[PDB]
């Protein structure tokens, strides 16, 4: 007799310092083409979801 | 979220003589604001735009100046009907704040 | 220089496993007991021969970082984890110094701003111990602050040294060298591989630890799993 | 977006859901790359700040450490054996337990 497991549960410490992507595809002004501007986005957990 | 801090609460001034009004910010706007004029009982008008401008229709006597953080509006030719008050619009981050304003007498 | 004898000193924790009332026995670096560690007063660069022990026992805050490296240019980085007043900072970066270097801004620091890559800020009478290790590109620090009153050599008695944080840094380390305030004695040991046989408590805390290689009665409670052994002849190495 | 690939470790990388915590039950569980099957119930274990998960003397895993909450929990095996079958003889009855 064995009792199989009903559920998987997952456990990782909490998610934290997400990437401010928010800032790039959110800003009210991009700049022109010629002077395209670059943002080192570094350090941070990146959703792309 | 960026806040309008102009110094000069009030200025004393008659006909023929010269105002500056100096607007402050809190990061780089630096050639997004805008000013208007506010005679009491009636709406705004614009009389200058992008810190350096001249609106189609206002005399040639208020201009613009400053840019990066501080920002100021002088005249030289001050005339009755522009006694009033004064408010320095930003246009760079999209929640636009207004000034607190800056009323000018008859002295 | 002067050399001195590390009485039962330099235990530290190997793993983050919590053990209650378990003689575990486990094989990595530790320093030896009763092995002679020198004396340092003054503090030349030394080497990194996989693991440093770090023993000061000055009051003030005059030892206040270490630097590490192998071939120390402005091609390969290095290790500043200089001691600030209020603070500590994590400057692996890629660069070179003069001839002696230290703090007071740095010394050091004049010509060592060329391509740095990692920074962090941790950490803000008594001995302050410290072991140093650098593993599968893994920096580990152990440290331990006990209270030591009116005693010439390292205190007799038992410490158990606790991880404070490890680093990714992945990069080569030979020389090693403090950064005194410029503006000193302290003790010098070295890891080989060793066995120990750890005693936990109750608590999860090390309490008592038998070096598996020093004498045959210690190799004997090793071989039994024990820290007393009775009357009687036990077979232990071949 | 312009990704990079260096010798350095990353330091941007993807994050780590989770799911509720469940006790009481046999369930498979995740705990920070612990794998293994049983139930979790609430421990009175004393953990030291920097241990993460405990072992028995037979080094198997008995209380680990919740990574979102710093709980400790007891890992217990869920229930087995054996099943036997107590019978007077089918030449009396056929009545069994
Ligand atoms: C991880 O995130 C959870 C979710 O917020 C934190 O849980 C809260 O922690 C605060 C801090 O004491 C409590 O006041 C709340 O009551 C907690 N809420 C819940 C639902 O548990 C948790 O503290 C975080 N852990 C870490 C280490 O930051």
């Amino acid at each position: 007799f064995r009792v199989q497991p009903t559920e998987s549960i997952v456990r990782f410490p909490n998610i934290t310092n997400l990437c401010p992507f928010g800032e790039v595809f959110n800003a009210t002004r991009f700049a022109s083409v010629y002077a395209w501007n670059r943002k080192r986005i570094s350090n941070c957990v990146a959703d792309y979801s | 979220d960026i806040q309008m801090t102009q110094s000069p609460s009030s200025v004393s001034a008659s006909v023929g003589d010269r105002v500056t009004i100096t607007c402050r910010a809190s990061q780089g706007i630096s050639s997004w604001l805008a000013w208007y004029q506010q005679k009491p009982g009636k709406a705004p008008k614009l009389l200058i735009y992008a810190a350096s401008s001249l609106q189609s229709g206002v005399p040639s006597r208020f201009s613009g100046s400053g840019s990066g953080t501080d920002f100021t509006l002088t005249i030289s030719s001050l005339q009755p009907e522009d006694f009033a008050t004064y408010y320095c619009q930003q246009a760079n981050s999209f929640p636009f704040s207004f000034g607190p304003g800056t009323k000018v007498d008859i002295k | 220089p002067a050399y001195t004898n590390s009485f039962t000193r330099g235990v530290y924790y190997p793993d983050k496993v919590f053990r209650s009332s378990v003689l575990h026995s486990t094989q990595d670096l530790f320093l030896p007991f009763f092995s002679n560690v020198t004396w340092f007063h003054a503090n030349p660069v030394l080497p990194f021969n996989d693991g440093v022990y770090f023993a000061s026992t000055e009051k003030s805050n005059i030892i206040r970082g270490w630097i590490f490296g192998t071939t120390l240019d402005s091609k390969t980085q290095s290790l500043l984890i200089v001691n600030n007043a209020t603070n500590v900072v994590i400057k692996v970066c890629e660069f070179q110094f003069c001839n002696d270097p230290f703090l007071d801004m740095e010394s050091g620091v004049y010509s060592s701003a060329n391509n740095c890559t990692f920074e962090y800020v941790s950490q803000p009478k008594n001995l302050r111990e410290f072991v140093f290790k650098n593993i599968d590109g893994y920096f580990k620090i152990y440290s331990k602050h006990t209270p030591i009153n009116l005693v010439r050599d390292l205190p007799q008695g038992f410490s158990a040294l606790e991880p404070l944080v490890d680093l990714p840094i992945g990069i080569n380390i030979t020389r090693f060298q403090t950064l005194l305030a410029l503006h000193a004695a302290y003790y010098v040991g070295y890891l080989q591989p060793r066995t120990f046989l750890l005693k936990y408590n109750e608590n999860g805390t090390i309490t008592d630890a038998v070096d598996c290689a020093l004498d045959p009665l210690s190799e004997t409670k090793c071989t039994l799993k024990s820290f007393t052994v009775e009357k009687g002849i036990y077979q232990t190495s071949n | 977006l312009s990704f990079e690939l260096l010798h350095a470790p990353a330091t941007v990388c993807g994050p780590k859901k989770d799911c509720n915590l469940v006790k009481n039950k046999c369930v498979n569980f995740n705990f920070n790359g612990l794998t293994g099957t049983g139930v979790l119930t609430e421990s009175n274990k004393k953990f030291l700040p920097f241990q993460q998960f405990g072992r028995d003397i037979a080094d198997t895993t008995d209380a680990v450490r919740d990574p979102q909450t710093l709980e400790i929990l007891d890992i217990t095996p869920c229930s087995f054996g054996g099943v036997s079958v107590i019978t007077p003889g089918t030449n009396t009855s056929n009545q069994v337990a």
